[PDB]
RNA sequence: AAAGUUAUCCAAACUCGGUCGUUUAGAGGAAGUAAAAGUCGUAACAAGGUCUCCGUAGGUGAACCUGCGGAGGGAUCAUUU
RNA sequence: GGUAAUUCCAGCUCCAAUAGCGUAUAUUAAAGUUGUUGAGGUUAAAAAGCUCGUAGUUGAACCUUGGGCCUAGCCCGCCGGUACUGGCUGGGCUGGGCCUUUCCUUCUGGAGAACCGCAUGCCGGUGUGUCGGGGAACCAGGACUUUUACUCUGAACAAAUUAGAUCGCUUAAAGAAGGCCUAUGCUUGAAUACAUUAGCAUGGAAUAAUAGAAUAGGACGUGUGGUUCUAUUUUGUUGGUUUCUAGGACCGCCGUAAUGAUUAAUAGGGACAGUCGGGGGCGUCAGUAUUCAAUUGUCAGAGGUGAAAUUCUUGGAUUUAUUGAAGACUAACAACUGCGAAAGCAUUCGCCAAGGAUGUUUUCAUUAAUCAGGAACGAAAGUUAGGGGAUCGAAGACGAUCAGAUACCGUCGUAGUCUUAACCAUAAACUAUGCCGAUUAGGGAUCGGACGGCGUUUAUUUUUGACCCGUUCGGCACCUUACGAUAAAUCAAAAUGUUUGGGCUCCUGGGGGAGUAUGGUCGCAAGGCUGAAACUUAAAGAAAUUG
RNA sequence: GUAUUGGCCAGCCGUGGUGACAACGGGUAACGGAGGGUUAGGGCUCGACCCCGGAGAAGGAGCCUGAGAAACGGCUACUACA
RNA sequence: GCGGGUAAACGGCGGGAGUAACUAUGACUCUCUUAAGGUAGCCAAAUGCCUCGUCAUCUAAUUAGUGACGCGCAUGAAUGG
RNA sequence: AUAAGGGAAGUCGGCAAAAUAGAUCCGUAACUUCGGGAAAAGGAUUGGCUCUAAGGGUUGGGCACGUUGCGGCGUGCGGUUAACAACCAACUUAGAACUGGUACGGACAGGGGGAAUCUGACUGUCUAAUUAAAACAUAGCAUU
């Protein structure tokens, strides 16, 4: 059954990304994911969205214009302290310069820089390069 | 896909997206409610008194026009069955075909076909005493179960 | 894949790894420790011995040779095994009753070499060592 | 106030029986592995000259043979009013 | 290494380390060959025969967001002047107040300023303050607040050790020493962070759980009746009693209020309607064929094989026609077609219960996914008791072939092959490919249900039934293609995996010994389940190329 | 009864306590910890032994003095050595 | 008399020569012979003359007892094993 | 009937005799047709006197009036004595103290046991007056 819907819609914005797609389609809308989407604009990673309402559960159009190499998900959500942040950062990024690691907290969610100067740490929701 | 199967199908209605009685209703919500009342004490289960009343004359959905769901008005009426209708009627396959099997004692199919019912009853009676309509200590005897139903 | 993933679904990770760690060869030989009950050597480096005679075994089909073992009485447990003598020639100074000291091959429980069924050498015969006396730096004594 | 003395308690030690664990002798019977210039046949690899293999049951010096139901890892992806 | 040894025994020369080097055993890296990060399961070792189901793991969406403001602190960038200062509606960055239907519980006591004003000092206010209209902020104490998980910052916690700052024991391994003009003197260090599990406090309130108003047994009132309990000090002292009063518990009447119930998931369960199939059980009907038996006509051969014989025959074989009996089985139709969890299911009709798919402005509202042990089913063969016993045919007896033939070929033939009542639980039980969920390319067929349409055919004829064209749902399948994957054969999954994490269960780590020995457990037995060790070996194995 | 609580012990009355979330038992070539070896990270292995805590003086029990001992460079008894 | 069937009907179910890189044995082969030449099992057994057979155990010493070996004068399958 | 020390050395052969024996409480193997083996094997207690505890039966329960001569009734209507009071009656079980020339199922009554082989499945029957067995019969199986 689902169990992520987070993991569906990166997965299939993934797929389309690959593919060429400039448009993709997402069945399950929830809090996480309409709040995610700002934060890939901020940016510049996607560019408009749309979301439908109808009375079941809403729906999501994200218009990609390439620009994106790769977003996934981590599925245990794992707790991790302060100080080894930068072992995330090591591992499944390419580079510092560049990409983000988002993590969730009491103060909402954000990418890994901001929550560096927050100085804050939390649980692990996902990453995007 | 289904409990006890592979199939997935996926035949099902469709709502419509307005909340709001057509122009042409022109059907009080108070008088509707003594008509289901009439029905149910005349003995439909609360399942088929909205089908009859689609059927016949006008109201397609009962919520919409009322503000109020069916099984709650009879139960604000005080009418509402003692056991849900789909134990209810679960039970009533399950002794109806347990009184095939003792009379056709070869049947080997049946046989495995009460193992799913029974199992599908055990599931549905935890759930409604986890929940709270029926008591904590019922019980299904398979025994004298068949006066449950009648 | 196909491992459980739930975040509080630990207890199944260590308790399928114990069984599963069974499996190799070098856990069970260590788990079991066979060489503190099997082996000849009780789990040691080295081990004293007295010889009893000399004997010589041809080699496999493709060599065609005599390698020249011996037989020696251990006094740890008196059960008897077979030894090898390394070098050339060293068993015209080894003599019945020499109190000989012995070690491993290092082929770790499996033949080596051409010499069947044989896993031992001898390093010091009187206490003076062979490859000393082969090069004549000691005179063995009487 | 000393030796001695009556009755409990804490109890070493010995004898007999029961039970658990380790090591070891044994007529005879029945297996495995290696080393062979041994004897008898030729089961398998080609349609290996009876297509091969699986489960089950019986039989014969030996590889093996035969009955029933399966599989192609086959020697056929295919035959029309 | 078997007579010219780059590999043995020696002499020359050369190589590696150097007061050190070789050997044995243990342990770590090498080992992504133990793999949470990070390993295989179509064919190389490995998805339980299949389904149900308990512990255990995982579980759809939804509740205060934003706006308009203003200002504080703190960096950094820049510009220049000059050690070095200002500036820039500079960029922010951290806030701290506001109003937007929201802002922030509460009591007493201490303390105590600000703002305005005063007397005196002076030149409209102040230090006076031993100001009064005061009452920011603080402190010490009372009353309430869903609870966990989670994270930030604190407290407490061993010397030694590790990292790490300082000092030239001549450097260093160490050590905590020392340094300064010249001194009958002065001065300093002997730091710091981490450990990390559990326990104690503080801020944040996303993510993951939990509780609350539905038979109102719900919230509020200085509204008003009660009926119960307690008792500060005030009436000289003590005792006793009462009133008012203060507070606590419980129950009525009235009023106040927007009076209290989230969607209905291409999640799930149930109901209804027309259908669909070689799905199951019981009874019944039909069909030729095989064997045997009876009647009828003729006469020398009949069976089978590469080729013969065993066997039957004027005691009429074989063959021809008619009739009767018995048991088993349903040809052709029959297909890249249907149903079932799998094993499996095909003659007609009657009865009984069950199932999938489609249609639906019916119904409940998370009721769900996979499962250690556990349980139901489970081809063929086999076992225990009855019935039946046509045909084939394990065992067995003959005839041939062959050097031999306990076989392949031919004539007989017991158990068995069928059925009733009970066991056994293994198969190449194969798609050699676990289950649930999401996405990914073109095409044309086809089975079931529904919807639209131009026509043909046809009937007590229209609508229905038969045929044709297009769309959609759910299946058994197929062709081309690779942006992808693999060692390859090949794959719309074997893809979305080195850019490695959707959820759940099981199994394997070089080949033999070995599915063996032993113990336990189930079965009448045959046997099933669980399942080693000693010893031995450098290769076995998979896909493809040339012969 | 003990320096004191307590099924520590003596009487009366109930029938309980732990467990697949691994109880109970068998092996340990097992004193525990601070810590040693080996490294991208995660880990694997060792720890009798200079620091802290526990136990023992051939194997069992019993006890005096003393605030403090069930002591062995204190005593009594048995077993095995001598 | 001639021709078939029938053994849970009465009963039956053999000899001689050669042969494996020591020695021993004989898997193997030729030969006479008829209704068939003792299969599965068992044994100095209440059934074996040679016999107090050979090996092991029990005893200081055992023609006795038990466990094995089998060309068995003359074991053996409803005369049932 | 009894015998010091030895305990089957006697004899074809433990023939005859001896040893164990009741009740209460512990403990109980191989094998198996799961019913047995089992009283398996092997241990402890047993008197007198003085006490304690447990196991039962029967009869009684408030007002408010009306007949009959303080009583039987007729009624109507409340509470379950936080189970009390009196009387009657036999035995069975458990526990404690003291006591003795350490004895006590004090007479009578009263199983020896274990490891194996041959043979018949078991209970049962027969040669009255020398043979009770491996003989006969039996249920089961098969044939006419
Ligand atoms: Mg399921
Ligand atoms: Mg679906
Ligand atoms: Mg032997
Ligand atoms: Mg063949
Ligand atoms: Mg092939
Ligand atoms: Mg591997
Ligand atoms: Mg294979
Ligand atoms: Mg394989
Ligand atoms: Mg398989
Ligand atoms: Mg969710
Ligand atoms: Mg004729
Ligand atoms: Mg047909
Ligand atoms: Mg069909
Ligand atoms: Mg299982
Ligand atoms: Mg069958
Ligand atoms: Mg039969
Ligand atoms: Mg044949
Ligand atoms: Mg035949
Ligand atoms: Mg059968
Ligand atoms: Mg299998
Ligand atoms: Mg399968
Ligand atoms: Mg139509
Ligand atoms: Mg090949
Ligand atoms: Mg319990
Ligand atoms: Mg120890
Ligand atoms: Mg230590
Ligand atoms: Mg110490
Ligand atoms: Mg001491
Ligand atoms: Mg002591
Ligand atoms: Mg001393
Ligand atoms: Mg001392
Ligand atoms: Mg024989
Ligand atoms: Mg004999
Ligand atoms: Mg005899
Ligand atoms: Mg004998
Ligand atoms: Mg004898
Ligand atoms: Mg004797
Ligand atoms: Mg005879
Ligand atoms: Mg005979
Ligand atoms: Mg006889
Ligand atoms: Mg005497
Ligand atoms: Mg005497
Ligand atoms: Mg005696
Ligand atoms: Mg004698
Ligand atoms: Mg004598
Ligand atoms: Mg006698
Ligand atoms: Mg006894
Ligand atoms: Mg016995
Ligand atoms: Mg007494
Ligand atoms: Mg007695
Ligand atoms: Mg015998
Ligand atoms: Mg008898
Ligand atoms: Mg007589
Ligand atoms: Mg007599």
């Amino acid at each position: 059954v689902r169990t992520s819907v987070l993991h569906d819609a990166l997965n299939s914005i993934n797929n389309a990304e690959k593919m060429g797609k400039r448009q993709v389609m997402i069945r399950p809308s929830s809090k996480v994911i309409v709040k995610f989407l700002q934060v890939m604009q901020r940016h510049g990673y996607i560019g408009e969205f749309e979301e439908v309402d109808n009375h079941r559960s809403g729906k999501i159009v994200v218009q990609l214009n390439g620009r994106l190499n790769k977003c996934g998900v981590i599925s245990p959500r794992y707790n991790v302290r302060l100080a080894e942040l930068e072992k995330w950062v090591t591992k499944l990024l390419p580079a510092r310069q560049f990409g983000y690691v988002i993590l969730t907290t009491s103060a909402g969610i954000m990418d890994h820089e901001e929550a560096r100067r927050k100085h804050v740490a939390g649980k692990i929701i996902g990453f995007f390069y | 896909g289904r409990l006890h199967s592979k199939g997935k199908g996926i035949s099902a209605s469709a709502i419509p997206y307005s909340r709001n009685p057509p122009a042409w209703l022109k059907t009080t919500p108070e008088q509707v409610v003594e008509q289901i009342c009439k029905l149910a004490r005349k003995g439909a289960t609360p399942s088929q008194i909205g089908v009859i009343l689609r059927d016949s004359h006008g109201i397609a959905q009962v919520k919409v026009v009322t503000g109020n769901k069916i099984l709650r008005i009879l139960k604000s009426n005080g009418l509402a069955p003692d056991i849900p209708e789909d134990l209810y009627f679960l039970i009533k396959k399950a002794v109806a075909v347990r009184k095939h099997l003792e009379r056709n004692r070869k049947d080997k199919d049946s046989k495995f076909r009460l193992i799913l019912i029974e199992s599908r009853i055990h599931r549905l009676a935890r759930y409604y005493k986890t929940v709270g309509v029926l008591p904590p200590t019922w019980k299904y005897e398979s025994s004298t179960a068949s006066t449950l139903v009648a | 894949g196909g491992k459980p993933r739930g975040l509080n679904a630990a207890r199944k990770l260590r308790n399928n790894r114990r069984e599963q760690r069974w499996a190799d060869l070098q856990y069970k030989k260590r788990a079991l420790g066979t060489a503190y009950k099997s082996s000849p050597f009780g789990g040691s480096s080295h081990a004293k011995g007295i010889v009893l005679e000399k004997v010589g075994v041809e080699a496999k089909q493709p060599n065609s040779a005599i390698r020249k073992c011996v037989r020696v009485q251990l006094i740890k447990n008196g059960k008897k095994v077979t030894a090898f003598v390394p070098n050339d020639g060293c068993l015209n100074f080894v003599d019945e009753n020499d109190e000989v000291l012995l070690a491993g091959f290092g082929r770790k429980g499996k033949a080596k070499g051409d010499i069947p069924g044989v896993r031992f050498k001898v390093v010091k015969v009187s206490g003076v060592g062979l490859l000393a006396l082969w090069k004549e730096k000691k005179e063995k004594p009487r």
